DNA sequence: TTCGTAATCATGG
DNA sequence: CCATGATTACGAATTGT
């Protein structure tokens, strides 16, 4: 009676229960129903005075509570912590019951349960079946699960069962709503307990005029008219609304494990259920496993944006990557071909030539280990390819090697030898396609609804969301439903209350918490020399190690108003409170009278937030070496989940100290930790500034010494390196944040810049550095270009590369979707970002000849494209969508509308994209005093065509421009001098 | 929402807003607290020169009634309500007051809540009382209230009036007499039985005279009022160095002048001069001599003595010599608090009378040395706070600071 | 004061100058629901649908809300009960009754009383079926709510589930209160003490109170 | 919760 | 007086057709 646990989820019904679901070995579902009490601590007291005696109680030990509440001190005579050691009980009550002087309120009934119990939300156990009673098929009942679960296994692989759907509706000139469009195209993909995989497609009937139906069933479809004549095994399948529809209800009414789907809480389920409802009375009704709970689908909200959430109760996840992927890490655009196009890439060689067609060749000697598996095995059902990051092409024919691929595309001929391939954009109008239906089209449709269908499928392996649903359920003490639910105060209350147990110790605020009330900027932004990337190791986490900053070891907070104060106190914190037991740390004071403010802390004895980092710190570190010392790949994959999960919770800490409504709330502390933050790290940026390689030895620009107190280290600034003798380099410093530092070296060949980088950072760690603060070399960049950590542009290195590797090309903070831009505009910034990244390569570029050769150019081209009238009028054309939501009188876009709807038998909905530009009569010469725009906007249609009296406003456009530009470069007053020459305005910078 | 402590809550605001007062730091501060508390929860909310009408100021003929007249006093007005601390016009600062008249107050204030607030005159520490604000109870039942806590009452008189009456100037010099009062009048506020607004008549002149030159006399404890002089030796009261300053007096010239029947004050300068304040200050301290630093609304000594003022403080026998000084100390035992509660900074600046901001600006620009917990050496590090006059008193007054801040360390090392 | 038209039923409707800037809209959403909501007979009949559009904006400062019409017999004003005999009618009655202290009462008209109007959130209901129709006019009544919440002052809201994030589904904040379960066990809207916080916040307002006694029918 | 453009208003060189 | 500077308001950066 061996189980694994999947899932636990509860009931919300008259009667509150919780649910355990678990596979065995052979693949049998079991589900376990508990009884779930309320949780509270009191103290000994305080439960032999309780007049109706609680349900059952359970006794903890001695416990002390400390209060945490902070207060000021304008003098040195500081009143001391008061702890309060007591006998501590824990009470559990079926019903909600309020107790005056309970303690320890902050954690969720779910933990206590857990904890409680002594059961890890996903491990595997050896059931006992003296306590489990059965009360249907497959649900069982037990009342005391601490001896149910006394047994603990090693675990054991089970099955799964997933699906993945998607959906295409109709739709002629706006978003699709539920009362005028129906459904054309829905797509599955199947996978059930016995590992076979089914993709399956069913096609609405009602655009299909009888003899298309007739000849679709000839070519090798099928048509069904009832509910009972679908099989699965038919790839496609036709059908009217209504059958679609109960086979969609049918489909989501299953016990499955995870229904998975892009955007689908939204959109997709919303779609069919409301349809559904429209079409006929029937709806979805989801049923509890002991068959006593019955519910309706309604999508609810939760703001995080808005969020949207499914009320399943049958232990189903549905699960949304969209949310998951805005959640876990951060992208330029969060739609789904561009998050394809990041993630499914590879390299190929080009083998053939000629016409209008290409035939490229992917194996594992090309790009890496893997990456050709990978995009073989998105090719399967993919449709278009994307080339070069430019162009879009059209497969035609594709072989999948034995260990690699092959593609033919229709794509023209390119001189080069080896091309980049990704998935992602699809050059389609489906309005169009939904003009003139016909099967071919409708064939071509059901052929993409699969692939997207299946992308969701390929995203969720490649994210590896399960092993990381297992990993933080399992650190965090949660359900694994409610893993990627909640934002970081929730998952950080079970291992603080598993620490708390483990230290015996309760922290209390006895008081209200009242409201009290940096960005960094590089020297300089175009570099032309190499620069080397260095990583922080975690340096919140181990200065608060080394400060010993918590809540219940701050001796005390010392303010001073006056010059008198301040210097008596300093006077007597150095005589009384001495280094290296404790610790003082200045901070920026708190009120606006107070000069000089100082937290003290204690080192004697080690706190709980330091306690809770080292143990993080300890157990990555364990998961990272067996992680390397691994071969199967389910392993492999499992470590990473751990190591990720220990990450993500690790690095959340110095934000809940910050937070008024946390667990781990310290003003002190949080002052303390950035101010200690800021010195480490202007104490490296000083003394790596300036620090030259001479003969053998290195020499830096300032002396080491301990920016905290005395140290029993050597301070010599010489330090006796093994590199080649004849090497002299000299480094500079331009950047530096929490989590990096940037270093510039001045030469182009990488691999001896990387050596040494590597032997720098040896140097650094071995012996300017102390305690536990380390660095690691991360990356070498060329071509750097750089505002802020926002936005940049260059060329990537890994460390272990040599000269003869393919760069990575960096580029963010720039959207490249923000369809409200131009289309001119976005060539231009293209070809001369790529003509600024040729020169930044010459090697003679200083900083005073780059700024005038791009304004020549610029000079050059804009004029051209003035005096040449040359481009068409598609590439000036903006768009706006229109909605009359709007605030104020008049907002002359609303009246422009009107206007065209009244002087044009074309109407415009309330909904519809429209699209506009800038048109003036041609007579006006270039202008350089700029006017209100708003009056120069006009609606251009389909069949508008730009007559002789007529031309566009080529300065706004201009303008808009080189603003863009001159945001890049060096030098200010060149910049400014051009723009007030041009358009006569002011550059808004920045 | 389901209880009435918030209902009970928001008719305390509406009460607030009935009486709001920006004077007061800490209730504007729970104000602001209790705003932001209701936006936040409930998503939104909705949130005494108007209490006197024009001046009479000449001759017109009354309505015939039941009146009530209060002579207004010269000097300075302070208001205090139910709530509230103290308050002075213009600025709205605090001052220190004893506390058995907090408890008169507050006992005559919760007697009858239809009072908003009490009136109180001060002139050269002499507080008396002018009138009274209450929408249910007229001020003349309370005078007997507030006589018998032993606080002074003003001369009030209830006339009734038949037939229509001129308010000529003889009319007021008759009133005069018959309030018979030796403190100076300086307008009449008179109000009619069953009307909230009260109103009040100053008839003015004015001219120009010759005044000889500006001197200062001896209020008490370093407290200065300036005093001006003329050729005919007549005394024109002054109301603070601020009316002083503000009204652009020039020594030895020929200024306009208020008067009253009895009395002649000095009025606010309307030119459209460009004179500044700054240099203002300065040529009159020059005039009136770089012994004297302004505490605002007064002027101090800068006397060395240095032992001669914690004794006064500290409301102990005079002392000769640290050892007996030791003793005298030790022998009292309730005073022991205030030495055993409050800081040694601040305690010096009380005993010698220093202004909180100047001082505490002043010794945030210029260096110490501190050796063995004591003062020994200081010096400048930024010379442009010295611009100011006040500044280079205290600084020549600095070196007295620093020797009773040395003995009173001294001696509280020695007593713990 | 004025009249559109419109292709399906009522096939006219009238409407007051104050809901004249947005009530275009309405029929650009009201064309895509008209068809389906006519297949099953709805209380009370589609010629009542919208005469609340009558009462103007300018001389209201509260707002009372409803999530449903009256299943059965309906008529179109809102919290109207000729006979009082719905529950909670009777409720609001007798709760007035009580606040006022006024022991004999024979009924109680919302509409009569300057200052509040009689709205529901849902304009129309299936007999037998309670809320079964808040697809089909989700849009409108958000733009309705949208309008009405610019003109009055303070708005008490009916219904702690019904209306539970309110604060969301309108952008600009106003003032606004939830109120309880009109018929909800053990006596909690009893309890209730939403009359006299919406006064106080009227006065707060600067505006005069409501003198409910106006709506007692005698 | 972000930023960036456009129209408006307001202040010291 | 007005170029210069600083506020205020707008609306997609949205995602699913």
């Amino acid at each position: 009676m061996d189980v694994r646990c999947i899932n636990w989820f509860e009931s919300h019904g008259e009667n509150r229960f919780l649910y355990l679901k678990s596979r065995c070995r052979n693949g049998e579902t079991v589900f376990i129903r508990f009884p779930h009490y309320f949780y509270y601590v009191v103290t000994d007291e305080i439960y032999q005075s309780l007049s109706p005696p609680p349900f059952n109680a359970r006794p903890m030990g001695k416990m002390r509570t400390i209060d945490i509440d902070e207060t000021i001190s304008y003098n040195l005579d500081i009143k001391d912590r008061k702890c309060s050691v007591a006998d501590m009980w824990l009470i559990e009550e079926p019903k909600k019951r309020s107790i005056q002087n309970a303690t320890m309120d902050e954690f969720f009934n779910i933990s206590w349960f857990y904890i409680s119990n002594g059961i890890s939300p996903d491990g595997c156990y050896s059931l006992d079946e003296q306590y489990l009673t059965k009360i249907n098929n497959g649900c069982y009942h037990c009342d005391d699960p601490r001896n149910c679960f006394a047994k603990e296994i090693p675990r054991f692989d089970i099955p799964r069962s997933y699906l993945f759907l998607a959906i295409a509706c109709h739709f002629d000139k706006k978003f699709p709503s539920v009362f005028i469009n129906p459904i054309s195209h829905t797509s599955y993909c199947y996978i059930d307990l016995s590992g076979k995989r089914l993709l399956f497609t069913l096609i609405n009937e009602e655009m299909l005029t009888e003899q298309e139906i007739q000849e679709a069933v000839d070519r090798g479809c099928l048509r069904i008219q009832s509910l009972m004549e679908m099989d699965y095994e038919r790839e496609l399948v036709l059908c009217s609304e209504i059958v679609l529809l109960r086979i969609a209800k049918q489909l989501l009414e299953l016990t499955f494990d995870y229904v998975v789907t892009f955007n689908g809480h939204n959109f997709d389920l919303r779609y069919i259920t409301n349809r559904l409802e429209l079409l006929t009375g029937e709806k979805i009704i989801f049923r509890s496993p002991d068959k006593k709970e019955a519910v309706h689908l309604c999508i609810y909200e939760r703001n995080q944006n808005t969020t949207f959430h499914v009320n399943n109760n049958n232990g189903t996840i549905f699960f949304d990557l969209y949310s998951f992927i805005q959640k876990s890490e951060k992208l330029d655009s969060y739609k789904l071909d561009s998050i394809s196009k990041n993630a499914f890439s590879c390299m190929g060689k080009v083998l053939n030539r000629g016409v209008r067609e290409m035939t490229f060749i992917g194996d594992d000697t090309t790009d890496a280990k893997g990456k050709a598996d990978t995009f073989a095995k998105v090719l399967t059902t993919g449709n278009y390819v994307t080339v070069d990051e430019d162009i879009i092409c059209k497969v035609i024919r594709k072989d999948i090697l034995e260990n690699g691929f092959k593609v033919v595309l229709s794509c023209p001929t390119l001189p080069n030898d080896i091309y980049k391939l990704s998935f992602g954009k699809d050059d389609i109008d489906l309005a169009q396609m939904y003009k003139d239906y016909n099967l071919n089209i409708a064939l071509d449709m059901a052929r993409y609804c699969i692939h997207d269908a299946c992308l969701c499928q390929y995203l969720w392996e490649y994210y590896g969301v399960e092993t990381k649903t297992d990993a933080g359920a399992a650190t965090y003490v949660l359900p694994q439903s409610m893993v990627f639910e909640y934002r970081a105060s929730t998952i950080i209350k079970g291992p603080l209350l598993k620490l708390l147990l483990e230290t015996k110790t309760i922290l209390v605020r006895s008081e209200t918490k009242q409201k009290f009330p940096k960005v960094f900027a590089p020297k300089q932004k175009m570099f032309s020399n190499n620069v080397l990337i260095f990583d922080y190791n975690s340096l919140y986490p181990n200065v608060c190690i080394f400060g010993n900053l918590s809540p219940e070891t701050l001796v005390g907070v010392v303010v001073s108003t006056n010059r008198l104060e301040e210097e008596i106190n300093n006077q007597l914190l150095l005589q009384k409170y001495p280094p290296p037991r404790y610790i003082t740390v200045h901070c920026e004071p708190r009120l606006p009278n107070l000069i000089s403010e100082i937290a003290i802390f204690d080192r004697s004895i080690e706190g709980t937030i330091p306690r809770l980092l080292r143990t993080f710190l300890a157990e990555r570190a364990r998961y990272k070496k067996m992680l390397k010392q691994a071969t199967s790949s389910t392993e492999k994959a499992i470590y990473d989940s751990m190591q990720y999960t220990y990450k993500i919770v690790a690095n959340s800490v110095y934000g809940l100290m910050g937070f008024r409504n946390s667990a781990l709330y310290s003003y002190a502390s949080a002052k303390s930790c950035t101010s200690i933050g800021r010195r480490m790290i202007l104490y490296l940026e000083s003394v790596l500034n300036g620090a030259e390689l001479s003969n053998g030895m290195l020499r830096f620009a300032n002396t080491l010494s301990n920016p905290f107190y005395m140290d029993d280290r050597d301070i010599n600034p010489i330090v006796k390196t093994s590199l080649p003798i004849d090497y002299r380099f000299r480094f500079r410093s331009v950047y530096g944040d929490t989590d990096s530092v940037f270093t510039e070296i001045d030469s182009q060949d990488v691999d001896k810049s990387i050596e040494i980088a590597k032997e720098l950072e040896r140097l650094i760690n071995s012996r300017v550095l102390f305690n536990n603060f380390k660095i690691e070399f991360e990356a070498v960049y060329k071509n750097l270009i750089m505002q802020s950590k926002k936005k940049y542009t260059t060329m990537k290195y890994s460390a272990s590369s040599n000269s003869k590797s393919v760069p990575e090309r960096i580029n963010k903070g720039t959207s490249e979707t923000r369809r409200d831009v131009s289309k001119f505009h976005k060539n231009m910034i293209k070809t001369y970002k790529t003509r600024l990244s040729e020169m930044l390569s010459e090697g003679r570029m200083n900083s005073n000849q780059v700024c005038i050769d791009i304004l020549r150019s610029l000079e050059t081209d804009l004029r051209s494209e003035f005096d040449s009238r040359s481009s068409p009028l598609e590439l000036f054309m903006l768009s706006r969508m229109h909605h009359s939501n709007y605030k104020s009188a008049d907002n002359p876009n609303m009246y422009l509308v009107t206007e065209y709807n009244k002087n044009n038998p074309e109407t415009i909905e309330l909904g519809e994209r429209y699209y506009f530009a800038y048109i003036c009569p041609a007579n006006v010469p270039w202008t350089k005093k700029l006017v209100n725009i708003k009056t120069y906007e006009t609606i251009i249609d389909r069949s508008f065509k730009l007559g002789s009296n007529q031309r566009i406003f080529y300065e706004v456009y201009f303008k808009r421009l080189t603003s863009e530009i001159v945001n890049l470069l060096d030098n200010k007053v060149l910049c400014i001098s051009f723009f007030q020459r041009m358009f006569g305005s002011r550059p808004t910078f920045y | 929402m389901t209880s009435s402590a918030d209902l009970t809550n928001l008719k305390e605001l509406l009460s607030l807003y009935k009486s709001l007062r920006f004077s007061d730091s800490v209730a504007i501060e729970k104000y602001n607290s209790l705003v932001e508390w209701g936006t936040s929860t409930y998503w939104k909310i909705g949130v005494i020169s108007d209490y006197y009408d024009e001046v009479k100021n000449k001759p017109f003929n009354i309505d015939p009634g039941y009146y009530i007249f209060l002579p207004v006093y010269f000097g300075s007005v302070f208001i205090y309500s139910k709530g509230k601390n103290m308050v002075e016009l213009g600025s709205g600062n605090s001052f220190q007051i004893p506390d058995e008249i907090r408890s008169a107050c507050n006992k005559v204030l919760d007697s009858d809540n239809g009072i908003d607030f009490l009136r109180f005159v001060l002139l050269n520490n002499r507080w008396i009382m002018e009138d009274a604000i209450s929408k249910y109870q007229s001020p003349v039942n309370i005078f007997k209230l507030a006589s018998e806590y032993g606080l002074n009452i003003p001369n009030y008189l209830e006339i009734e009036i038949e037939e229509d009456t001129l308010f000529d100037d003889e009319l007021y010099s008759i009133m005069e007499r018959s309030f018979d009062d030796t403190f100076p009048k300086i307008s009449i506020s008179y109000i009619k039985l069953g009307e909230l607004k009260r109103q009040v008549v100053d008839f003015f002149k004015f001219s120009f005279m010759y005044i000889e030159s500006i001197k200062v006399d001896r209020i008490g404890d370093n407290i200065f009022i300036p005093s001006v002089i003329t050729k005919s030796g007549k005394k024109i009261l002054v109301k603070d160095v601020d009316h002083l300053i503000r009204s652009k007096v020039r020594e030895h010239t020929f200024v306009k002048v208020k008067k009253k029947n009895t009395f002649s004050i000095l009025y606010d300068y309307d030119g459209n001069g460009t004179e500044t304040r700054g240099e203002v200050i300065k040529r009159i301290i020059d005039t009136i001599g770089r012994d004297y630093y302004v505490n605002g609304k007064y002027f101090s000594k800068v006397g060395i003595a240095g032992l001669k003022q914690l004794t006064n403080k500290l409301d102990i026998n005079e002392c000769a010599t640290v050892d007996e000084l030791v003793d005298e100390i030790n022998k009292s035992g309730t005073v022991k608090r205030k030495i055993k509660n409050q800081s040694v900074f601040d305690l010096s600046r009380e005993c010698l009378g220093y202004p909180e901001a100047d001082f505490i600006t002043l010794v945030n620009n210029m260096r110490f040395k501190i050796e063995n917990c004591k003062v020994v050496n200081f010096n400048i590090e930024n010379t442009n706070c010295l611009n100011n006059p006040s500044i280079e008193t205290i600084y020549g007054n600095f070196n007295q600071f620093v020797s009773i801040f040395n003995t009173v360390t001294d001696v509280k090392k020695r007593l713990f | 004061m004025n009249s559109v038209t419109i292709s399906h039923a009522p096939y006219t409707i009238t409407y007051h100058d104050d809901w004249e800037p947005v009530m275009s809209q309405l029929v650009e959403f009201y064309n895509e629901v008209a068809s389906w909501l006519l297949r099953d007979e709805t209380s009370p009949i589609p010629d009542k649908f919208f005469i609340q559009l009558k009462q103007p904006l300018r001389n209201k400062r509260v707002c009372v809300c409803g999530i449903d019409p009256y299943p059965k017999d309906g008529t179109g004003v809102p919290f109207e009960s000729p006979n009082f005999t719905k529950k909670s009618i009777k409720e609001i009655a007798s709760s007035i009754s009580r606040l006022t202290g006024v022991i004999d009462y024979k009924g109680y008209n919302l509409n009569i009383i300057d200052g509040v109007i009689p709205w529901n959130y849902y304009l129309s209901c299936k007999l037998g079926e309670t809320k079964s129709h808040a697809i089909y006019w989700d849009k409108i009544s958000k733009l309705l709510l949208q309008h009405i919440t610019k003109h009055v002052s303070v708005l008490y809201c009916l219904g702690k589930t019904d209306f539970s994030n309110i604060r969301a589904k309108l952008e600009s904040p106003v003032t606004t209160i939830v109120g309880y379960h009109p018929a909800a066990r053990d006596h909690q809207f009893e309890k209730d003490r939403s009359f006299e916080i919406i006064n106080v916040l009227l006065e707060l307002d600067n505006k005069t109170p409501i003198n409910w006694a106006q709506g007692f029918i005698y």
